[PDB]
């Protein structure tokens, strides 16, 4: 609810080379870098155009955009006069999943003929950055070819890391179309891959294999997700099937340990996707991932008997084993595909639990997009939005779907809340929208004594002779939240007597002589409340007229947004359903 | 100085128009007492009767090599599909004999053939089915085509849940021309017959 | 010579119907126990090769020739260029007793090594189609497949192998050549020649 | 001393169709017995001359169509065995495996009409030499027969063997297009209420028929 | 005989070369020689 939308990080890139459909954060253990994978981008292999590149978009000073490629090697052949891949078009940039300094750019439409026939089998391959070294790990290029083995495997579709460092890798073309999700550690990526072996065979690949004939055209591993769910501490495996009985939807949690499954779901709507995006996080607060499984394709059971294509993801939380209680989350404009830009956020503003960012591709104004923000809490996970996102530039051909590459829970602008890179590859643009310092204001409102005596003749007014019933208001403020930004914050304090009172007001201050009181009170963050006391009189006797209505004393406060610029010069925001603005109310008897 | 009217059995078939009857491959049956049985063989003469089926509706609209393949045996649901389901290895010729009744007045003829081990033919094979045990069906002379064949096979008795070794196939040479006197529509069916069938080895049964 | 048109027994309305006479004609070319005794080429695997007939070639003169008839009996002699040592084995043994010498090795002669096999098939007669061919079954285990699962010219295809002559294994075979004598066929098939596009199928003859 | 021999030079190649019989390796197999096992046959020539088989005419059919017009020429086609007519013959399948023949070719020519449908018709051989004619009245002067259609539907005419050489080839020449062994042409000559009734067409080997010098046609 | 050529013995005596049959206790050739010529009718010269 923090997303800098006025003046965001504006990344761009070729034409015609989808500009955002796969980006990550990256951080070189200071300074940080964005990875924005283009794949129709210009490469440089001679012979060979559209190809993909992995642009790394600088943050610090200056956006310096550089399009980087690893393995730039070209088309390497075989037998005799005829090349063993097909780089062309190949889509390089399809899922770049990094972690800390490793760079997994993988490509699962690479081309691969077969070693016993000249064919063109697509199956896919990465690149990895482990620190230093440029290695390529692909697992679904070996003895397995086309039909019966791993020829439309494309290795690298759904790829995530894990907590003891092991590459996840997941193929839904693996076998006929069934799927596969190959996790080998990186050590047998760097000890293990030799370029002039064209059969890369790992030593613990743990997978699965072919099964029964139910099983085929399932797209086994379409998503995945890291994290505990059967209680060991390693980061699972879980697979995504939208092709799962008659075409409905069905989850297979598989152990990051030794591959076993563990729990299954049930789809909502035939024909779904149910499982296209997922995204394990805490929501609960209990130390345990919860995979909130997305739905794009899904049409809500509406009112006017005819159904509208909006979405939905379920929201399930595990509890100690694996009790995942399922949590409807409908959609909401039509065409809009509610569940496919689903990313993890974390600790957004500190609150004490972790947040999940969940895009709408295809909706909004204009079929642009509009970016939905769901923040944690106590309980589960809120199911209405709190912030409403629009798009930027244009789109030519492709639709737009402003909002479709996204990560997080990595901090890039160097404060303590991670931003949001809303790549968005139809408008071929990548827009990072940093998170504002959320403030926790607390303010208050001390008017004493509560009850008010017509004829108590306490103070004096001054310039006259005559006493009237006075009353002491004593407003404090206070400010504290975590971040890195200026603690001298500019509060504009806006006192205000009798909201009801329209008509005449009958409560005024006396140090100003009128109702409206403007005050400029800049307090410090996370010091001590500082307050303040002032004395506010009432009218006399022969003036009002009502003697039963309470003095509702309503003071609203608003930052002013000036010095507090810092660095980064971002404009912090104040907490999440908390009004800047308070009310009291005084009895009067009669 | 016709005899023109077989029996097989205790059913008879008596046709007029019968221009005779073809022995293919052989006029005498193999040595039925193999040695891969140890004696255990013995013949079952209840068998031997003549069963009805259909084959398909000759029409003007067929053009040539509109074939039919029914794989002998079929589904007995007579005395003879009993022996399939109660002994194992049996071995036996066929007679058949096919109708195509319309009048003298249509044209056109239909070959019909039995043809051992038959699949995965081609309308381009079809000029040389002559080969077989043959004998053609024209209304403007006959009306039945009597064929008659031995036990072939790849050995000596048979596993008829596995393996089906003859097919009855009638194909068409030259389409249904019906006129203004003659019959629009002919239907052909046929009736068939086992010789001298010898079973051996009994299933438990099925209780 | 005017006939009964659809008995479909033999007639030969032979050249003296019309004037003329008939000559003394030979037959030896045409005899079936001499034109399929020569030697043909089968393509061979790198080591493994049953010794099956049916997988000469349909073009071939004595592959389709042998797909004449239904039911053959033929010994058969080969005649493979190798390196190593080529095992033979006999109809049904386990494919492990290919490595084991005490089977029918022939040593590396050069450049060939031709030798003469027996009939050792459980059957009486051999066959070439089997009705209802490829049943475990009929068909294993799903399996599909696909969309080109159903539509495929691939079901002709023999499964059990007691309609071989046995497996050669050597180390590396590179041509292996059959002959089958003292061939018997029995139940004649259809045989096809190529189909003309002109007027006469004509090809180059050979010429001075 | 052993017995002197001379290695003689040129001889013992390794020849495909030679009468040497190789060396055993396994002995002591006995058969399972065969003896008057159904449908036996010795010769190729036997089941090309005891079996007819179709022929092959325009539209991919065996019979040929009667003529409702002033044009009588049923059919006209040359003869040999790489022939187009010719070509889904059993007869013509054989000899494509052969370089050259002699003896008669036995034509077989049933009729399919109704019972109120009569024609006659006409078959001549037109030696090679000139053009073959194309009207019956031409035809006449060949070495012809005539039929009519009646009780019995089936007649066989005999193609003569006519030839300087005692042997003809069986492939007709790639170069050399003006087919100089024959035609043979089938006409009609009337027919009486014989619209869209056919003459369905066969042809067996001949009774002193026989073939000579195997070759490899290798599906050419 | 086959496509043997020679008027020796063989070496090898009938089982080491061949595989022997064994009897039990053609066609084609009985069928083109059972074949009806001359006419049907009655002829003239
Ligand atoms: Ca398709
Ligand atoms: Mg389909």
């Amino acid at each position: 609810f923090n997303l800098d939308v006025d003046s965001p990080a504006e990344y761009s890139g070729p034409e015609g080379s989808y500009f955002g459909f796969a980006v990550d954060f990256f951080v070189p253990s200071s300074r940080m870098f964005l990875l924005v994978g283009a794949p129709k981008a210009n490469t440089t292999q001679p012979g060979i155009v559209e190809g993909g590149q992995v642009l790394k978009c600088d943050w610090s000073s200056t956006r310096r955009c550089q399009p980087i490629e690893f393995d730039a090697t070209g088309n390497r052949d075989y037998a005799k006069d005829d090349p063993l891949e097909f780089k062309s078009h190949q889509w390089f940039g399809a899922s770049v999943r990094s972690k800390q300094d490793k760079i997994l750019a993988c490509a699962p439409l690479y081309h691969w003929r077969t070693e016993m026939k000249q064919e063109r089998e697509p199956v896919g391959t990465c690149f990895l950055q482990d620190g230093t070294k440029t290695v390529e790990y692909a697992p679904c290029r070996s003895q397995d070819i086309d039909a019966d083995g791993q020829g439309f495997c494309q290795g690298g579709f759904s790829i995530d890391f894990t907590k003891a460092d092991r590459v996840l890798l997941g193929g839904p073309g693996s076998f006929y179309w069934q799927g596969q999700l190959i996790s080998d550690q990186v050590a047998e990526i760097v000890s293990k891959y030799d370029p002039n072996v064209y059969s890369i065979k790992y030593n613990n690949q743990l997978a699965t294999r072919t099964a029964q004939a139910i099983f085929d055209d399932s797209y086994l591993g379409y998503s995945v997700a890291v994290g505990d769910f059967n209680g060991d501490g390693i980061d699972d495996f879980v697979s995504g099937v939208p092709r799962a009985a008659r075409t409905l939807g069905m989850v297979y949690i598989y152990d990051g340990k030794n591959m076993s499954s563990l729990y299954n779901f049930t789809g909502e709507q035939m024909a779904a996707y149910f499982g296209f995006s997922v995204a394990a996080t805490d929501i609960n607060g209990d130390d345990y991932a919860d995979v909130f499984i997305g739905a794009p394709l899904f049409m809500d059971r509406g009112s006017d008997g005819k159904l509208q294509e909006v979405g939905q993801v379920s929201v399930s939380l595990q509890r100690a084993s694996g009790d995942f209680q399922t949590t409807k989350l409908n959609g909401f404009e039509v065409f809009a595909r509610f569940g496919s830009a689903i990313a993890p956020l974390g600790d957004l503003d500190q609150d004490g639990f972790n947040d999940i960012a969940i895009a709408a591709p295809y909706g909004g104004e204009d079929k642009k997009g509009i970016v939905y923000i769901f923040n944690g809490r106590s309980t589960g996970l809120n199911a209405v939005p709190s912030q409403i996102l629009e798009g930027q530039w244009a789109a030519r051909s492709c639709p737009p779907s402003f909002g479709y590459s996204m990560k997080g829970a990595t901090d890039i602008d160097k404060n303590g809340y991670p931003d949001l890179i809303v790549g968005a590859f139809g408008v071929d643009r990548a827009i990072l929208y940093r998170a504002r310092p959320v403030i926790t204001v607390n303010a208050g409102l001390e008017v004493y004594p509560s009850i008010l005596n017509q004829d108590n003749k306490t103070c004096s007014l001054p310039g006259t002779a005559l006493k009237v019933s006075c009353f002491n208001v004593r407003f404090c403020l206070k400010a504290d939240g975590k971040g890195v930004l200026p603690r001298k914050l500019n509060f504009q304090v806006e006192l205000l007597l009798d909201k009801l009172k329209g008509a005449i007001r009958r409560a005024l201050f006396l140090y100003s002589r009128s109702p409206s009181h403007s005050k400029n009170m800049t307090i410090s963050r996370g010091g001590l409340m500082q307050c303040e006391e002032l004395i506010a009189y009432l009218r006399d006797e022969s003036e009002f007229r009502d003697k039963l209505t309470p003095i509702t004393i309503f003071m609203e406060y608003r930052l002013d947004y000036r010095t507090a610029a810092d660095t980064t010069g971002l404009q912090p925001i104040l907490n999440q359903f908390t009004p800047a603005n308070i009310s009291r109310q005084a009895h009067i008897l009669l | 100085d016709r005899i023109l009217t077989t029996r097989n059995g205790h059913t008879t078939s008596t046709t007029q128009s019968s221009v005779g009857v073809t022995y293919g491959y052989a006029t005498a049956e193999d040595f039925v007492s193999g040695p891969n049985t140890s004696g255990l063989e013995t013949r079952v003469a209840q068998a031997e009767r003549f069963f009805k089926t259909h084959l398909f509706d000759w029409v003007t609209s067929d053009p040539f090599g509109r074939c039919h393949l029914l794989e002998l045996p079929t589904d007995h649901k007579g005395v003879y599909g009993y022996l399939t389901d109660s002994y194992a290895y049996m071995r036996n010729g066929w007679d058949v004999e096919v109708t195509a009744v319309g009048n003298q007045f249509n044209g056109g003829c239909l070959l019909v053939a039995m043809v051992p081990e038959l699949c995965s033919i081609q309308k381009r094979e079809l000029y040389q089915l002559t080969l077989f045990p043959h004998q053609f069906i024209n209304p403007r002379t006959n009306m039945t085509a009597h064929i008659t064949v031995p036990f072939v096979g790849v050995n000596r008795y048979d596993q008829y849940k596995v393996h089906k070794p003859w097919t009855l196939v009638v194909m068409v040479v030259a389409p249904l021309t019906v006129n203004s006197e003659g019959a629009p529509q002919i239907k052909v069916y046929a009736n068939i017959a086992p010789t001298n069938v010898h079973v051996a080895g009994e299933f438990p049964s099925k209780e | 010579t005017t006939s009964a048109g659809e008995s479909a027994d033999p007639v030969t309305a032979t050249v003296e119907n019309y004037g003329g006479e008939t000559q003394v004609q030979r037959r030896q070319h045409t005899d079936v126990s001499f034109i399929l005794d020569r030697f043909v080429k089968v393509t061979p695997k790198d080591q493994i090769n049953v010794l099956d007939l049916m997988q000469t070639p349909a073009h071939t003169l004595v592959g389709a020739l042998l797909r004449t008839a239904t039911y053959y009996f033929a010994d058969l002699e080969v005649a493979v260029k190798h390196e190593g040592n080529l095992t033979w084995v006999p109809n049904g043994a386990p494919e492990a007793a290919l490595d084991n010498t005490t089977n029918p090795t022939a040593y590396h002669k050069a450049p060939l090594t031709r030798l003469a096999l027996p009939y050792t098939a459980p059957h009486r007669v051999l066959a070439t189609v089997y009705n209802g061919n490829s049943k475990y079954g009929d068909g294993t285990v799903a399996n599909v497949r696909g969309d080109l699962q159903v539509l495929a010219q691939k079901a002709a295809r023999a499964l059990p192998t007691s309609f071989n002559y046995g497996a050669i294994k050597a180390t590396r075979v590179t041509e292996l050549l059959y002959r089958m004598k003292r061939a018997e066929t029995y139940c004649p098939r259809p045989l096809l020649a190529i189909h003309p596009d002109q007027a006469r199928h004509k090809q180059k003859i050979v010429a001075p | 001393g052993i017995f002197p021999v001379a290695c003689s030079d040129g001889y013992g190649g390794l020849v495909t169709t030679d009468p040497k019989t190789a060396d055993p390796a396994y002995g002591k197999v006995f058969n399972p017995p065969r003896n008057m096992l159904p449908g036996r046959f010795t010769n190729f020539l036997d089941v090309a001359e005891a079996c007819p088989t179709f022929l092959h005419f325009e539209g991919d059919v065996p019979y040929v169509t009667t003529k409702t017009d002033s044009d009588r020429v049923l059919a006209q086609f040359d003869l040999s065995l790489a022939a187009k007519h010719m070509s889904n013959t059993f007869l013509a399948g054989l000899a494509q495996y052969y370089t050259q023949y002699s003896g008669t070719i036995n034509l077989h020519f049933m009729f399919t009409g109704p019972t109120d449908a009569k024609a006659r018709y006409m078959i001549a051989y037109a030696p090679p030499g000139m053009e073959p004619p194309k009207t019956p009245e031409a035809a006449a002067h060949c070495i012809h027969a005539e039929w009519d259609t009646g009780l019995n539907s089936k007649f066989t005419f005999s193609i003569p063997y006519l030839s300087a050489a005692d042997y003809t080839y069986t492939a007709s020449d790639v170069a050399e297009t003006t087919n100089v062994q024959g035609w043979v042409c089938l006409f009609q000559i009337t027919h009486g209420k014989a619209d869209g009734d056919a003459l369905v067409v066969l042809a067996s080997a001949g009774k002193d028929f026989e073939l000579r010098l195997p070759v490899d046609a290798r599906t050419q | 005989s086959g496509n043997t050529g020679s008027i020796i013995n063989n070496y090898y005596m009938q089982q080491y070369q061949n595989s022997m049959d064994t009897q039990l206790g053609d066609w084609f050739s009985k069928l083109a020689s059972s074949a009806f010529s001359g006419l049907f009718g009655a002829l003239l010269a």
